[PDB]
DNA sequence: CATGCATGCATGCATGCAT
DNA sequence: ATGCATGCATGCATGCA
């Protein structure tokens, strides 16, 4: 819930998942997020939608799109000799989905 | 022009039926013939239902037309045998809250509830300007008025101080012998315990003035009876102004009532009568009162007979000492739990919250160590970097419960060692340097390292805390959930004796209903341990007497040089301790010497604690 | 003059449906104190189209005669069977025109219009009879009602311009508020800011929704003060199309014939396989988690006594298992099929947060709840995923709000003690990636083992790989799929076989609110007598080794089953729980929590 | 809205102790 | 010798004028 820079105006502002409604989201550099970004994504993938609860506003947006996301491993090369989970920072609830 | 006449005769004959507030008005009075009183009576509108619907319905529909002539009426009386009024009962669909207050509504009488979320600085307003000519040798005098001054409206006078006489001869001020009447604006919003979660509060504004300028201080539950009214021309006068703007509103209040609730700053106070104080001095005398206020708290929990004690003991309190020097002596007392999971711990720290008079709640990560300690640097509006209190220093005179006290970082339980000990809290930081009061006490719950207790290794193994903090906690209770099989019985007959029980009025199957307790400020049933409890605390300061002085000489000089292991280590400050139990022991049984009794049973409660 | 004749005439007699509506409707209003009507703009397409042409056009002009009219009937009905100006609401169902598209051709017109509230200012007063005197020589006057006062004396000696005072002690206002409309946020631009507009209500129409609710307007289309004006909306009615639940606008009305039919279903001698049977049919098996999450949809019975202490009547649920068990379904469907209910994960969801947040206030700079799931839902369910995952306060916050059923806040300034009376039901998943046998419970999980003493029941569901079950499932996603278990397979079993779900939400709303059950003492002693037994058992292990049961059995468990046999006989609207229901009570306590203390080295023995 | 100072909170890293 | 826990030091977020 941000400020508008020419109105001077409140604008409730869902990302780029709540705007790519019916289309594809396609995320770069997915291996370096904070835990913003993690938890966001974590609840558009789990149930297709995004809540929120800021100043005064409480309400719930559909985030029915699908998702297309880049990685590198870790330490920059693959190892071979180990599991794709233990290659990648992310976690199972995400790479499960 | 003959209605207010008619209106002053209705109140007159509506005072001398009812002679109470007549008595009221030669108290004021009497008194004030060598602090003087406040002329302010206070009537009761249900009084005034059962005697005059009309004029009653007048008051709370049409206050501008009805409330000046029972002024006038009290003055008259008065001058008889100027008096303001304010009002107390019940109010109808009047009493609302900032939420519900609309345009439905002006220009009435209405009670308003909520917090004090803004005060401001008291300032004096000018009513009455003296001048003295110098070449007549005369005195002179103008007067002033405002809207917000009178309920009705009067056309504008143009005020303009002066500066020259008739006969042109120059004044000069006499600021001695004029008048000034003191002036607050506050803000009132709808409490957190009420208002819907998610959604922006409501807010109104109070005006106070005279005697009614300083009685509530920001954050506090308040109550205001006053008048809803409207002031300006929201742009009607002009040509062309706007028309997206409307009239001005605020409450010209005339009664504020401090509410208590949990965990807030203002602390609870009842009326003790005659048949209460005759009460309490016949209880006091049987020979297992100790026992009795003991069992009664918190009897829904089986057992924990000790901890029950010191609990009482706690709420009771020592005496303090103020020596000529200007050195200071702790008189408070402390608690401290340590024990296995689901041994009553939280149930107990929440009695405490809800029958103290005064106390505040916290627990461990929750809040910081600088929400503790007020360490609350901010900046006004006036620019003033000031200090915001915190929950010790709102809890000062009280007490603050801590549940998950091991959680707590080092970081933040080094604030607290300051508050404890010196109960005060020195702030200095970059462009402030003060020190405020946080004479309050402490109850607090923890478990050990490893989950449960292990018996095996040595206390210091599990309660894991430093020896510094450990000394400054009066008493420490270590409580372990055994399994029996005889103890197993009592305890579950005792807990499903408690699940089947039905308040009375209620019908088998009918639920139950649920309210918020505010309350207005100023076995044995809660209220009589209440009462009990302002009585002692508030009219008994007992003495140290010789016995005792022997009794705990000789139990410190052996507690000091023993073989035995405790749960904590043993100082100077524990001499200190017995001296304080001894004290609140006097306390309970309302004397004014600590006896040798008193002193046994510190002994035997601090033994039992340690070993 | 024929407008006004002929609106009367149209509120006097439509009589559609063979039935006369707007006649009815005022009798009532001019009774509840609602000094207000609502029409159809579609039923005056019929009547007459002159007036709904005359209407649609030149709004400005017409409405005040209709409201005119609305009083002079009101005046009929009154005497037949001193108020205000009747105020009109106008809905209407017709075709919308995108916020992007207004534009010159619609100004001074009603226009319907869609979108979401964000913010909604404080009421504002309007003077509606203002009672004016002259300074100089005190002539007394009124006005009814942009007016101004009298710029000249109106008593033709000489007093002057502007001379009137407001006399404010009889005067007459009314109510007004300001609202922002603000278009979806999901058909925006692809990286244009979204446009919004303003609305002005008064009267009846204010306070009627809250920022982030979905709604349909109709209004008119007007315009405020090099060249350029303002526009906005002016409100003629409101229709809410998309809200949230919560505990302020719950309805406690029941209609009588839902009374019977509740009272009918309560009797039904096989109603306790019906719940079951109506959790989630579309997932296979799983018959005791769907028996656990009925009785944590009904809870227990709360007790107050007079010294104060509360007693709690709620049932927490966990569940602990192995990857693809559906134990992530069953909270959607959890959250679907309650009165209030919210879904999140340990660390909060997305800008939301998972308990109480007390931030400043946007321009007031004062202290107000932000809000947090665990108030919310305040007298509902929330449902918490990745329970093992969370920060630290979130725990020691949620341990409060499990048992002492409120969350206290002492903050700089604020200090309260709030209200998070909720159900919690929470998944977990083992670490490693499955449940091992050989390590006991309390070692497969991420947290203290403490946290297991919480809650009232725990489940550990388990995939066990076999030959036969992996072609039962498959046939049986396969069908949903197929269709042939879609809505071809339940509506063949809602004849007496199953519910629906806001029929069955509104019987959990019905016995919530009427009953209350409270044991028998035959009971009492069926129940005091198992947890004599239950930890004797678990002594006797605990002796015998050197390590502890990683499950314990604590007081907490012995009101936890009281709280089940509560539950069980709430479904039937009984009002006093028998052993009959004490024998299910134990029967549910064995195949969850026991049965986890059965897989420990130690808990577990013999 | 950029610059730079002082408070307070959070995180990640290192060291020590125990198994 | 390895892993876990605790304490400390470095970083960031706020708040400011
Ligand atoms: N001695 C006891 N007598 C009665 N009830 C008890 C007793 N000990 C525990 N309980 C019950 O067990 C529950 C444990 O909750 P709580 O008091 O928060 O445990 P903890 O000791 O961890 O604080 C309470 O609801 C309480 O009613
Ligand atoms: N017992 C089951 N019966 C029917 N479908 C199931 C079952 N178990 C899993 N599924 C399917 O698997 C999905 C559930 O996976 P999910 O709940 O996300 O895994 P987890 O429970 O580990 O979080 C659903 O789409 C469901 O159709
Ligand atoms: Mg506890
Ligand atoms: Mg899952
Ligand atoms: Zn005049």
């Amino acid at each position: 819930v941000r400020k508008d820079p020419i109105t001077k105006e409140w604008t409730l502002e869902g990302g780029a998942l709540v705007l790519a409604d019916k289309g594809v989201c396609l995320i770069d550099e997915f291996d370096k997020m904070n835990d913003q970004d993690r938890t966001s994504i974590h609840e558009a993938m789990e149930q297709q939608s995004i809540s929120i609860s800021k100043a005064g506003i409480v309400t719930t947006l559909q985030a029915r799109c699908s998702i297309i996301a880049a990685a590198n491993p870790n330490g920059g090369r693959y190892n071979s000799t180990l599991p794709l989970a233990q290659n990648v920072s992310l976690t199972e609830p995400i790479l499960s989905r | 022009d003959a209605v207010f006449g008619d209106r002053v005769r209705r109140f007159q004959e509506f005072l001398d039926t009812f002679t109470s507030y007549r008595d009221s008005v030669r108290s004021i009075q009497v008194y004030n013939s060598n602090n003087i009183l406040p002329h302010r009576i206070i009537i009761s509108l249900d009084d005034l239902r059962e005697f005059d619907r009309s004029f009653w319905s007048g008051i709370l529909v049409e206050p501008a037309y009805f409330i000046p002539p029972a002024e006038k009426a009290l003055t008259d009386l008065a001058d008889s045998m100027p008096w303001k009024l304010s009002f107390k009962g019940s109010f109808g669909a009047h009493a609302l809250s900032p939420r519900t207050l609309t345009a439905q509504h002006l220009n009435k009488l209405v009670s308003v509830e909520g917090i004090v979320t803004k005060t401001s600085l008291v300032r004096p307003k000018l009513i009455r300007s003296v001048h003295y000519a110098a070449k007549t040798g005369r005195f002179h005098y103008r007067d002033y008025t405002d809207a917000t001054t009178t309920l009705t409206t009067r056309i504008p006078t143009p005020a303009i101080y002066p500066t020259e006489d008739t006969e042109g001869n120059k004044l000069t001020t006499e600021y001695g012998y004029s008048t000034f009447i003191d002036h607050q604006r506050i803000t009132v919003q709808e409490m957190p315990e009420m208002a819907p979660a998610g959604q922006l509060p409501r807010s109104i504004d109070v005006i106070l003035d005279d005697d009614l300028v300083d009685k509530t201080k920001p954050g506090d539950r308040v109550n205001v009876v006053g008048v809803f009214k409207s002031l300006g021309a929201g742009g009607m006068n002009q040509s062309n102004s706007n028309t997206l703007i409307g009239f001005k509103t605020l409450i010209l209040g005339n009664t504020v009532y401090p509410l208590h609730a949990r965990s807030t700053g203002v602390a609870a106070r009842q009326m003790l009568t005659d048949f209460d104080i005759r009460n309490i001095n016949k209880l006091s005398k049987k020979k297992d009162i100790f026992d009795i206020l003991s069992q009664s708290l918190a009897p829904s929990i089986y057992g924990h007979d000790h901890i029950k004690k010191a609990i009482l003991l706690m709420l009771m309190g020592g005496v303090e000492k103020n020596l000529e020097n200007g050195s200071h002596l702790r008189g408070d007392i402390n608690i401290l739990m340590v024990g296995d999971p689901s041994t009553a711990k939280s149930q107990l720290l929440r009695f405490v919250l809800n029958t103290a008079s005064l106390a505040i709640a916290t627990t461990g990560r929750g809040s910081s160590g600088v929400g503790l300690t007020a360490a609350v640097t901010t900046d006004r509006e006036t620019g003033e970097r000031r200090l915001e209190a915190g929950a010790m220093v709102l809890a000062d005179r009280g007490v603050v419960c801590i549940d998950e006290f091991d959680k707590m970082t080092d970081v933040d339980r080094v604030a607290i060692h300051e508050v404890m000990e010196q109960q005060t809290v020195t702030i200095a930081k970059a462009g402030i340097h003060t020190t405020l009061n946080a004479r309050c006490s402490v109850i607090a719950a923890a478990n050990p390292v490893f989950g449960q207790y292990d018996v095996n290794r040595d206390p210091h193994q599990n309660i894991a805390l430093p020896d510094s903090l450990l000394s400054r906690f009066d008493l420490l209770f270590v409580v372990t959930d055994d399994i029996n099989e005889i103890r197993d019985r009592s305890i579950s007959e005792h807990v499903l004796r408690t699940h089947r029980y039905l308040p009375p009025g209620y019908l088998e199957g009918e639920p139950v209903r649920e309210r918020l307790n505010l309350s207005l400020a100023v076995l044995v049933t809660i209220p009589f341990l209440r009462k009990y409890v302002q009585y002692a605390k508030e009219r008994v300061i007992p003495q140290l007497t010789q016995e005792a002085i022997n009794v705990i000489v000789k139990n410190y000089t052996d507690l000091r040089n023993d073989d035995n292991t405790k749960k904590s280590p043993i100082t100077a400050r524990t001499l200190e301790t017995l001296i304080r139990l001894a004290t609140a022991h006097a306390k309970v049984r309302l004397s004014k010497t600590v006896n040798k009794v008193d002193a046994k049973v510190a002994a035997n409660l601090l033994r039992f604690a340690l070993l | 003059t024929e407008i006004i004749k002929s609106f009367k005439n149209f509120i006097l007699e439509f009589r559609l449906d063979s039935q006369f509506i707007y006649r009815d409707q005022l009798r009532n209003n001019i009774l509840v104190k609602n000094y207000s009507l609502t029409v159809n703009m579609e039923h005056l397409i019929g009547y007459n189209e002159d007036i709904y042409k005359k209407l649609s056009d030149e709004p400005s002009d017409i409405i005040p005669l209709f409201e005119t009219a609305i009083t002079q009937v009101a005046k009929r009905i009154s005497i037949l069977s001193s108020l205000p100006t009747f105020q009109l609401i106008l809905n209407s169902n017709a075709n919308q025109i995108p916020l992007r598209d207004l534009d010159s051709e619609h100004v001074s017109k009603i226009v319907r219009l869609s979108g979401i509230i964000i913010s909604t200012s404080v009421l504002s007063s309007r003077a509606t009879y203002l009672s004016i005197m002259c300074r100089n020589c005190r002539h007394t006057t009124s006005i009814t009602i942009t007016v101004s006062l009298p710029r000249s004396c109106l008593s033709t000696k000489n007093c002057g311009p502007d001379p009137y005072i407001i006399i404010h002690e009889s005067s007459k206002f009314i109510d007004q508020q300001f609202l922002k409309l603000q278009e979806i946020p999901e058909l925006v631009p692809v990286g244009e800011m979204p446009r919004n507009l303003t609305m002005t209500c008064d009267r009846y129409l204010t306070n009627k929704v809250i920022p982030g609710t979905r709604v349909t307007i109709v209004g008119i289309y007007s315009i405020y003060n090099v060249a350029i004006r303002t526009p906005y909306i002016k409100i003629l009615g409101i229709q809410s199309d998309v809200e949230t639940s919560s505990i302020w606008n719950s309805v406690t009305m029941f209609t009588e014939e839902e009374e019977e039919e509740f009272l009918q279903l309560s009797r039904n001698p096989k109603l306790y396989e019906i719940l079951t049977n109506s959790i989630a049919p579309s997932i296979f098996g799983n018959e005791d988690i769907k028996k656990a999450i009925v009785c944590l949809l009904m809870g227990g019975s709360k007790k107050i006594l007079p010294d104060g202490m509360r007693l709690r009547g709620d049932i927490n649920v966990l569940l602990l298992g192995d990857p693809g068990t559906a134990k992530s379904q069953l909270l959607k469907f959890v959250e679907k099929v309650s009165p209030i209910a919210v879904y999140t994960s340990g660390k909060g969801s997305s800008a939301a947060g998972l308990t109480a947040s007390v931030q400043r206030d946007p321009m007031t700079r004062e202290f107000y709840l932000e809000g947090g799931a665990m108030v919310l839902a305040d007298g509902g369910v929330v449902c918490i995923d990745e329970f093992d995952k969370m920060r630290d306060e979130d725990r020691v916050a949620i341990h409060e709000a499990m048992e002492q059923q409120t969350i206290s806040i002492a903050k700089a300034g604020i200090t309260t003690v709030l209200n998070s009376r909720t159900s919690v039901l929470a998944a977990a998943n083992p670490i490693y990636g499955r449940y091992d046998d050989l390590k006991s419970p309390g070692d497969n999980i991420d947290f203290q083992t403490t946290i297991l003493s919480r809650f009232d029941m725990i489940f550990i569901v388990k995939d066990d790989h076999n030959e036969e079950r992996d072609i039962s499932i498959a046939n049986h996603v396969i069908n949903i799929h197929t269709g042939n278990a879609n809505a071809m397979q339940n509506q063949q079993e809602e004849n007496g076989s199953e519910i629906s779900i806001e029929k069955m939400k509104r019987y959990i709303t019905y016995c919530r609110l009427k009953c209350a059950p409270r044991l028998s003492p035959q009971a009492a002693e069926k129940l005091s007598s198992n947890f004599v037994t239950i930890r004797k058992q678990l002594l006797i292990n605990e002796l015998e080794s050197t390590e502890r049961s990683s499950i314990p059995i604590t007081i907490r468990q012995l009101e936890a089953i009281i709280r089940i046999t509560e539950s069980l006989a709430k479904l039937e609207l009984s009002p006093i729980a028998q052993e009959r229901h004490v024998d299910e009570a134990i029967r549910l306590f064995q195949a969850s929590t026991m049965d986890a203390a059965s897989q420990d080295p130690i808990g577990g023995l013999n």
